[PDB]
């Protein structure tokens, strides 16, 4: 919670899971592919995500070790999310997190590469991009036209992408 | 470069001796400005780069500066640090200095026992363990949590500050303005 | 040379002696007292006509009032 | 700000498993460093039941 | 007050201590006090580690004694340069 | 290690070549505003005179008078050099592009800029007399009472973007600079930035040699285009000239060394061109102007240019309280 | 004038070995029409063009590199 | 959202003989609930300001014989005997809101108020621009600020949910 | 091993360098005639530099709230308004004192010429 | 008109400005391997770059995008042990 | 807690047996505060919470306003005697 000053040197364990907890494969996927796919983590996760920070809450201050078969199942449905999004759009999920690694993460900068990512995704994958708290009378941030934060200089291969896509009619 | 802060500490106690002991009034107040500096490399050294900054704005570039301001044009008379002056002081400096220092050493200890409650104080050669929880989502540094308590749960200690900086407006004026 | 004549003789000639005669006084507590009497009066109009206020951001993981009921899904 | 606690669990979940396992795979070790003298190390020094992770380690 | 705020206005290390040591204190009055020293004690130790300290001393007391030293999956140290090397 | 050493010391000849030349450029478009020619005697057109005068006074004798302290009176003009040069890490010529990247660089630039009052008031103490001291007295008076507003037009350029990392605000000024706002704040801030040098419009104490003439003559022009960087950052665009998406979509296909060179170049070169108008000010305010008495001088801080800026800190968060419009961090 | 195009116009009528021995000598660039020469030897010039100001029509070459 | 008090609070708390109506009023129900008589207590402070000054100067003149105070001094006399009175009359008009002095008159008046605000099917004590946290914090300042009226002068602004009632 | 740090250690050299250029390399070669109480002063000199201190400590008291300015919106924002406003009334007590003057001793002598 | 000479040292000061940010900008993406630096680091983000360094293998900002995380990742995990802060 | 309790430890010393002027008893004054902070905001540090750090900015401002009242004091101490003696007041 506090971070580490004053000459910290890291150190890291030669161990292993106990037996009892079976074993969990691990999310592989860096900064700018998880914060590309993190709304659809969150589309489909929600109650899985829900049960894993409620049990957290529920039995108070044991924590990590009465939680254990949640966490599981949270790691194990945003993977089965990663790969459903590598095997149908993997050409424009890398387009976007490629757009994603400039630009210092921030998603003002990619809009067209996530137009056409939101189009792939929903028509494939079936998840939609959602902000919640949002009542009506207010217009999501990533469908406006003309915003006032444009980014610095476009990415060539999204905007190639984005007229090809204009012209084939996809989008 | 694990000794840092050790050698901070003895910086420091090296440059309060420099203070107290000097030729012309303003190379004490060089060393004081001084001080104000290992001060704020310990406190960049601890973890809190932001107070370090406080300490050069306001230490350094205010209250030093109307220190110096105050010697110049000012006249002080000074005797220099005689031998004849000050060893009839060094006894009791002898014993108020390890009194002071282990009494001031003393209360950071729970124990009935008295030298149990002394080298408690020293017990500390282990290694805190630094973990990541990923539970915080935004750049909530300390000034800005400084800035939300100061506001809202200490708004009535910010008011009451602000007629302490009110009273040190209108009393220097009231002192020195002789009114016609 | 122009004299004071005082808030209190007359209020609106005072107001046009300082700003014709003190005129860094008047405009600075004009646009001192242009503030919060304008954040009084006019925030109202604003949330009926131009637009309502922003719905407030989350600041932790927002924990939902449940009691983690069963979800058959990833069962392996 | 949504994006972000969208994320949070998925990396919740992995530093869980990370504590757990580092601080059983330290109470084992020192389980293996006292073997013979007589000397309880599963036992917490809080007298509340929850689990805690360790801290204050030795420098190497 | 700033009673449980921390540095980045979530709660303190020893928030979770602390609200369960005011959970034992609301629901007593005083002649009925004697039963949440525990409480009050797992608030102590978690501001100042005396009783970690002290059991981490009795194990390096023991430790230093060994000509075998460490028979245990060990640790590593690593430099900050090499995190994730190999 | 080859990386970052290399990195700096092209960072260094740049700053302390342009240091050089603005001694050049003031004598020639002060000769050209009073219509005569500046040096043409040096360089081909005029060029490494600076460089001809530091060669000079490196050659000067240096007098320690007996009234002096002579360690506290030469290293006076170190630690004003130092602290006036120190001051040039945290400025961006381009996104991210500094010497440290530290998220408090207007915290460390507003500190930095407040230990350079040290080396006027100490060097009064050098070479003690009675009126060698009540000028540094008049002098470092005139320099924290104008800091003073300095902060102020700092903190009130924060109030919009809640952030005191500098290419953040930078990055913030993408969507219109806030000197087109805040204009008035660009005229109260440049006479700031003039009597903060002491200036020759705002001087007073004026109206050595060698090694202590050269460190105060290179911290004063450091000072000049430090604070000169001070107004490009927060109240012009830093680095900001246009879009410049659209050409790029012409020229270029793919990210290469030489798009990135481009555009450091575009970034760095308004960064400049901003600087070398605000240089160009700063000695266009000095050719027309007399000088002012020191009640002149204080009258107008504390007077009136601080009740108005009392007016200014009343009025603007309540028009970002009006319209709900709180930066967020 | 003040001009970069007279400066222009003067270099390019001069040629640029001329260039660089009055760059070498004066600040200005001037095209003269060699009114003659001195006993000591010492070139003269005279210029007709029109952005002259006043006291400038006239001018000398010297000889020596340490000219009086 | 944005009502839920999220707190354990007093429920009908009452501070003496007679029921609470509020654990801390909004400013604009304590000046809607006030009495003639404490009108009268605001001009009686009005009142008694400058004429206590005149009466003050009446029994020992201040250069030896008596004048009237200059009207600059009656109209600040004025100023800030309007202010006692507030004071005066905000107190007076608050302590029967805690149910310490009699408030069968305005107890009515709160019962056909929030049965108002039943049936025009809106909040029971005001939609807020702060968030519930913030709501909790600013009426954690304001309450029972009436006491230490002789410090300082604090009111309550925010319409937070929670005044120690029940439903 | 940032690039921050070759900076705070290499102004130094700059100038040690330099210093060391001039000591190294001019003549010192002095002698006497190259070589070579108190004063009283008005209390506006010695009253700027001790009220200028009450000042910056408000301008970096302003410095928390500028940091924090959305998370309290609405209420915050008053608390602020109160602490500027209290401060504003001890700044137009010092103007309306007349305190930062220094005001020069002598006048034409208004007082006009009667006779007998 | 408008002399040469005058802006000439303006032309000076202007061009090595300009060459110095340009300069600078390629060494920070020779430094970075290809993309532009993070001018604004959060902790969350600082977190997150130290937990990529830790995925992708020793490059800096490798990025990559895997369906399942590889075997020594489950064990290269760090924690940082700081000193007594005497 | 060392560096602050031997600064406020040496401060309060240098304090105490200064015979020579007055402005080493302002100085080792202000050496005290800045102890009094150091041993403050490492408390802060390792509780992990701010209200160390409240209390230390807040007096932060104290110690400055302490600092011009009191030299306004030594001004006026000054004003009718034109000295200040070496033994002190
Ligand atoms: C609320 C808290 C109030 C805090 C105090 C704020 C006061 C205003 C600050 C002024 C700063 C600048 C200034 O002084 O300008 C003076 C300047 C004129 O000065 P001047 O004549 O040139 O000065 C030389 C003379 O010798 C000067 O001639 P002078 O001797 O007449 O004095 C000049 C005068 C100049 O200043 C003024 O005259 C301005 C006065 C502003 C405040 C007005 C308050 C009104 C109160 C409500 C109604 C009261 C009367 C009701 C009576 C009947 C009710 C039934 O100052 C005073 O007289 C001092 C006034 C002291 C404050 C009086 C008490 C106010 C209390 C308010 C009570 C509120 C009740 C609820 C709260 C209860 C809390 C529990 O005029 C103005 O600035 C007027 C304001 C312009 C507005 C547009
Ligand atoms: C009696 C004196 C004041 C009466 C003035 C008339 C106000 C009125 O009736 O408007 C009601 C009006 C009600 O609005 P509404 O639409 O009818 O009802 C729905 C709710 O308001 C809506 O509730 P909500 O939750 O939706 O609202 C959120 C809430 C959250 O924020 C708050 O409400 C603020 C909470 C802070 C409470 C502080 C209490 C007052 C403390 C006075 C000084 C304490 C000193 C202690 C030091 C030790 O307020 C806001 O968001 C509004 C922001 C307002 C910005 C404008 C502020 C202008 C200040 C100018 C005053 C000048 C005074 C000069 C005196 C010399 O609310 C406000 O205007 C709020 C004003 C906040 C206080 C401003 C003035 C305070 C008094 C200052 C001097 C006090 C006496 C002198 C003592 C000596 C030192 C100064
Ligand atoms: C700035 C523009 C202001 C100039 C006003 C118009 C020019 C003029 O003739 O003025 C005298 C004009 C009458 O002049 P004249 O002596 O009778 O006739 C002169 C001949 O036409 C001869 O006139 P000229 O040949 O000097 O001007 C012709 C003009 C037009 O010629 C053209 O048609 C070609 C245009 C190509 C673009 C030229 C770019 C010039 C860049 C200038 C740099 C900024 C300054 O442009 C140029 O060719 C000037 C060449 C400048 C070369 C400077 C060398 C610096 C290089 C540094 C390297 C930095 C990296 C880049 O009278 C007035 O303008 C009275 C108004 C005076 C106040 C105006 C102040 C406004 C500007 C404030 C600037 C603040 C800085
Ligand atoms: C960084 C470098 C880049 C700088 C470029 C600017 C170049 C500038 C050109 C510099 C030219 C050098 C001309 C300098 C010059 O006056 O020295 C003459 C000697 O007679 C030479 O002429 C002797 C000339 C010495 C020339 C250098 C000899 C090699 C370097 C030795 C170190 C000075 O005699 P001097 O006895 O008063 O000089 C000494 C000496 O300077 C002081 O350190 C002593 O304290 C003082 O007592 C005095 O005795
Ligand atoms: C006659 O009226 C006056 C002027 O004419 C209008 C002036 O220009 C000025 C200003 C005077 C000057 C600019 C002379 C400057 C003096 C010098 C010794 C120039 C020195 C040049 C340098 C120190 C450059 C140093 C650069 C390096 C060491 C490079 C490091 C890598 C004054 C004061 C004046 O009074
Ligand atoms: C508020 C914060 C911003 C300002 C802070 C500083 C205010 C300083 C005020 C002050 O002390 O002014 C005193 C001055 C007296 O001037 P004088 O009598 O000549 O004496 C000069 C030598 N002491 O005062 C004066 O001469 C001028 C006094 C002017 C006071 C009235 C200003 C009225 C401005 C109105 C603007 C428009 C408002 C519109 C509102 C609409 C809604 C109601
Ligand atoms: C950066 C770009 C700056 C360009 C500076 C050119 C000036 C010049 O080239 O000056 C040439 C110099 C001085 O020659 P001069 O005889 O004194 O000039 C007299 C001209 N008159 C006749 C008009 C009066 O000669 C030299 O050998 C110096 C060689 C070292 C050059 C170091 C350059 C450092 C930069």
């Amino acid at each position: 919670p506090r971070e580490a000053a004053a000459h910290w040197v890291p150190f890291e364990d030669k161990a292993n899971m106990p037996d009892n907890v079976p074993d969990v494969v691990e999310v592989g996927a860096t900064s700018a592919p998880l914060l590309s796919a993190s709304y659809f983590i969150g589309a489909k996760c929600k109650p899985y995500n829900d049960d894993f920070m409620l049990c957290r809450e529920e039995s108070q201050g044991s924590g990590a070790i009465d939680c254990l078969k949640e966490g599981r199942r949270v790691t194990r449905c945003a993977v089965s999310v990663i790969e459903d999004i590598n095997k149908s759009c993997l050409d424009e999920f890398r387009l976007h997190w490629q757009c994603l690694e400039q630009n210092n993460h921030q998603l003002s900068g990619c809009r067209k590469a996530e137009a056409l990512l939101n189009k792939c995704v929903f028509t494939k994958l079936n998840l939609e991009k959602k902000i919640p708290g949002l009542r009506p009378d207010e217009e999501p941030v990533f469908l406006k036209k003309d915003p006032w934060i444009k980014p610095a200089v476009d990415d060539f291969k999204s905007v190639r992408a984005y007229a090809e896509a204009k012209k084939n009619g996809t989008l | 470069t694990y000794y840092f802060i050790e050698i901070t500490i003895f910086l420091a106690i090296l440059c309060t001796i420099f203070i107290i002991s000097a030729k012309n009034p303003m190379v004490s107040i060089l060393y004081m400005i001084a001080l104000f500096v290992i001060a704020a490399m310990y406190l960049y050294l601890i973890g809190l780069g932001i107070f370090s900054l406080l300490y050069i704005m306001i230490y350094i570039g205010a209250i030093a500066v109307l220190f110096l301001f105050i010697i110049t044009l000012l006249d002080i008379n000074s005797t220099e640090l005689s031998v004849k002056s000050n060893i009839r002081d060094l006894p009791l400096v002898l014993i108020s200095l390890i009194v002071l220092t282990i009494s001031g050493l003393m209360i950071y200890s729970n124990d009935s026992i008295l030298i149990n409650k002394l080298l408690e104080a020293f017990g500390n050669d282990y290694n805190t363990i630094i973990t990541q929880d990923w539970f915080n989502i935004e750049n909530t540094t300390l000034l800005t949590t400084i800035g939300n308590v100061l506001l809202t749960n200490n708004a009535f200690i910010l008011l009451v500050l602000a007629i302490v900086l009110l009273l040190g407006i209108i009393g220097p004026i009231s002192i020195t303005m002789k009114h016609k | 040379i122009n004299a004071n004549p005082g808030f209190w003789n007359g209020p609106f000639r005072y107001l046009r002696w300082s700003a014709h005669n003190r005129p860094h006084l008047f405009f600075a507590f004009a646009i001192g007292i242009a503030g919060p009497v304008a954040a009084l009066t006019l925030t109202p109009l604003r949330r009926k006509y131009l637009y309502p206020d922003h719905s407030p951001l989350p600041q932790s993981y927002p924990l939902p009032q449940r009691a983690r009921e069963g979800l058959t899904g990833f069962d392996d | 700000l949504w994006a972000r606690i969208y994320l949070m669990p998925l990396l919740q979940a992995e530093e869980d498993r990370q504590t757990v396992r580092r601080s059983i795979a330290q109470l084992e070790r020192e389980k293996e460093i006292m073997k013979g003298t007589g000397f309880d190390v599963d036992k917490s020094v809080y007298n509340d039941g929850k689990f805690h992770a360790p801290a204050l380690m030795i420098p190497p | 007050t700033a009673a449980g705020i921390s540095l980045t206005g979530g709660r303190n290390r020893c928030f979770s201590e602390w609200q369960s040591f005011m959970h034992c204190t609301a629901k007593t009055d005083a002649k009925s006090r004697a039963q949440c020293l525990p409480n009050f004690e797992d608030y102590m130790e978690c501001l100042h580690h005396t009783k970690e300290k002290a059991r981490l001393r009795e194990i390096e007391s023991v430790l230093k004694q060994k000509k075998e030293g460490l028979e245990a999956p060990p640790v590593k140290v690593i430099p900050v340069k090499a995190i994730g090397l190999v | 290690m080859i990386i970052n050493i290399v990195e700096i010391l092209i960072f260094l000849v740049c700053v302390l070549f342009s240091v050089a030349y603005l001694t050049v450029a003031e004598r020639k478009t002060l000769a050209y505003m009073q219509r005569r020619l500046g040096p043409n005697f040096v360089g081909y057109y005029g060029l490494l005179q600076a460089f001809a005068d530091a060669v000079k006074l490196l050659l000067k004798e240096i007098v320690l008078p007996k009234e002096s302290n002579y360690i506290i009176l030469v290293i006076s003009p170190l630690i004003t050099l130092i602290t006036a040069l120190i001051g040039w890490v945290v400025i961006p010529l381009g996104p991210g592009i500094t010497l440290g990247e530290l998220n408090l660089g207007i915290l460390f630039s507003l500190a930095i800029g407040s230990l350079g009052v040290f080396g006027s008031l100490l060097s009064g103490w050098s070479s003690n007399s009675k009126y060698s001291l009540l000028g540094s007295i008049r002098s470092t008076a005139q320099l924290i009472s104008y800091e003073l507003i300095l902060t102020s037009i700092f903190i009130i350029i924060i109030m919009f973007v809640s952030s005191l990392n500098i290419t953040t605000i930078i990055e913030t000024q993408r969507v219109v600079w806030y000197c087109i706002p805040l204009l008035p704040l660009l005229l109260i801030f440049f006479i700031a930035s003039v009597a903060e040098t002491a200036r020759p419009p705002f001087d007073l104490t004026e109206s050595y040699s060698g090694s202590p003439f050269v460190f105060f003559f290179l911290a004063e022009y450091s000072n000049i285009i430090l604070i000169s960087a001070f107004n490009g950052y927060l109240l012009l665009g830093g680095y900001l000239s246009f879009n410049y998406s659209y050409l790029f979509n012409i020229l270029f296909n793919d990210y290469s060394y030489v798009s990135f060179l481009f555009e450091g170049l575009i970034n760095s070169s308004a960064y400049a061109i901003k600087l070398v108008f605000l240089m160009f000010s700063f000695i266009w305010v000095r050719a027309a102007f007399p000088r002012f008495t020191y009640d002149n001088l204080i009258n107008f801080c504390w007077i009136i240019l601080l009740p108005l800026l009392f007016g200014i800190f009343l009025i603007i968060p309540s028009t970002l309280y009006i319209f709900d419009s709180f930066p967020t961090l | 004038s003040s001009s970069l195009y007279r400066v222009l116009r003067n270099a390019w009528e001069v040629g640029p070995r001329s260039y660089w021995k009055q760059l070498n000598s004066i600040g200005d660039t001037k095209s003269g029409r060699l009114v003659g020469t001195d006993i000591y030897g010492n070139k003269f010039y005279e210029t007709d063009h029109q952005d002259e100001i006043h006291l400038r029509t006239r001018y000398v070459e010297y000889k020596e590199k340490d000219y009086d | 959202s944005s009502s839920t008090p999220l707190v354990k609070t007093s429920v009908n708390y009452s501070y003496g003989d007679y029921p609470l109506i509020d654990a801390d009023p909004h400013f604009k129900r304590v000046v809607g609930y006030m009495r003639p008589s404490d009108y009268g207590v605001i001009g009686l402070a009005t009142a008694a300001l400058p004429a206590g000054i005149c009466f003050a100067e009446w029994l020992d003149p201040v250069k030896g014989k008596f004048a009237r105070p200059s009207v600059k001094f009656l109209r600040v006399a004025t100023m800030l005997g309007f202010a006692v009175g507030f004071g005066a009359a905000y107190a007076r008009s608050s302590l029967r809101f805690f149910g310490v002095t009699e408030n069968a008159r305005e107890y009515k008046k709160d019962e056909a108020q929030m049965a108002a605000r039943k049936a025009a099917g809106l909040e029971p004590y005001g939609t807020s621009s702060l968030t519930p946290e913030l709501q909790e914090i600013a009426a954690k300042n304001s309450a029972h600020s009436i006491a230490g009226l002789f410090i300082f002068p604090w009111f309550n602004f925010v319409n937070h949910p929670y005044h120690g009632r029940e439903q | 091993m940032n690039t921050f740090i070759i900076f705070i250690i290499l102004i130094p050299i700059v100038g040690f360098a330099l210093l060391a250029v001039n000591i190294l390399l001019a003549v010192y070669k002095p002698y006497n005639e190259k070589l070579g109480t108190r004063l009283a002063f008005n209390a506006a000199f010695i009253l700027v530099a001790i009220l200028f201190l009450p000042f910056d400590l408000e301008i970096s008291t302003l410095l928390p709230y500028v940091m924090s300015i959305y998370l309290v919106s609405n209420y915050g924002f008053t608390i602020v308004l109160l602490f500027l406003l209290i401060l504003i009334i001890g700044f137009v007590y010092e103007i309306n004192t007349n305190a930062l003057k220094i005001n020069k001793h002598n006048k034409p002598n208004t007082d006009s010429l009667i006779y007998k | 008109a408008i002399p040469f000479e005058a802006l000439l040292p303006y032309g000076i000061i202007f061009g090595l400005l300009t060459a110095g940010g340009g300069a600078m900008q390629v060494l920070h993406v020779y430094r970075n391997g290809g993309v532009r630096d993070r001018f604004a680091i959060d902790q969350w983000d600082s977190q997150m770059m130290e937990r990529d360094l830790r995925l992708n293998g020793g490059q800096g900002r490798k990025q990559v995008d895997q369906a399942t995380a590889p075997e020594a990742f489950k064990h290269n995990h760090v924690w940082k042990s700081e000193r007594p802060l005497i | 807690m060392f560096i602050g309790t031997i600064i406020l430890v040496l401060s309060f010393l240098g304090f105490v047996f200064n015979r020579r002027n007055i402005i080493l008893a302002f100085i080792c004054l202000e050496t005290m505060l800045l102890g009094i902070n150091l041993i403050l905001l490492r408390n802060s540090v390792l509780f992990d919470d701010i209200s160390g750090s409240l209390f230390a900015i807040v007096i932060i401002i104290l110690a400055g306003v302490e600092s011009a009242i009191g030299l306004s004091l030594l001004v006026s101490y000054y004003r009718l005697r034109g000295v200040i003696n070496s033994y002190g007041i």
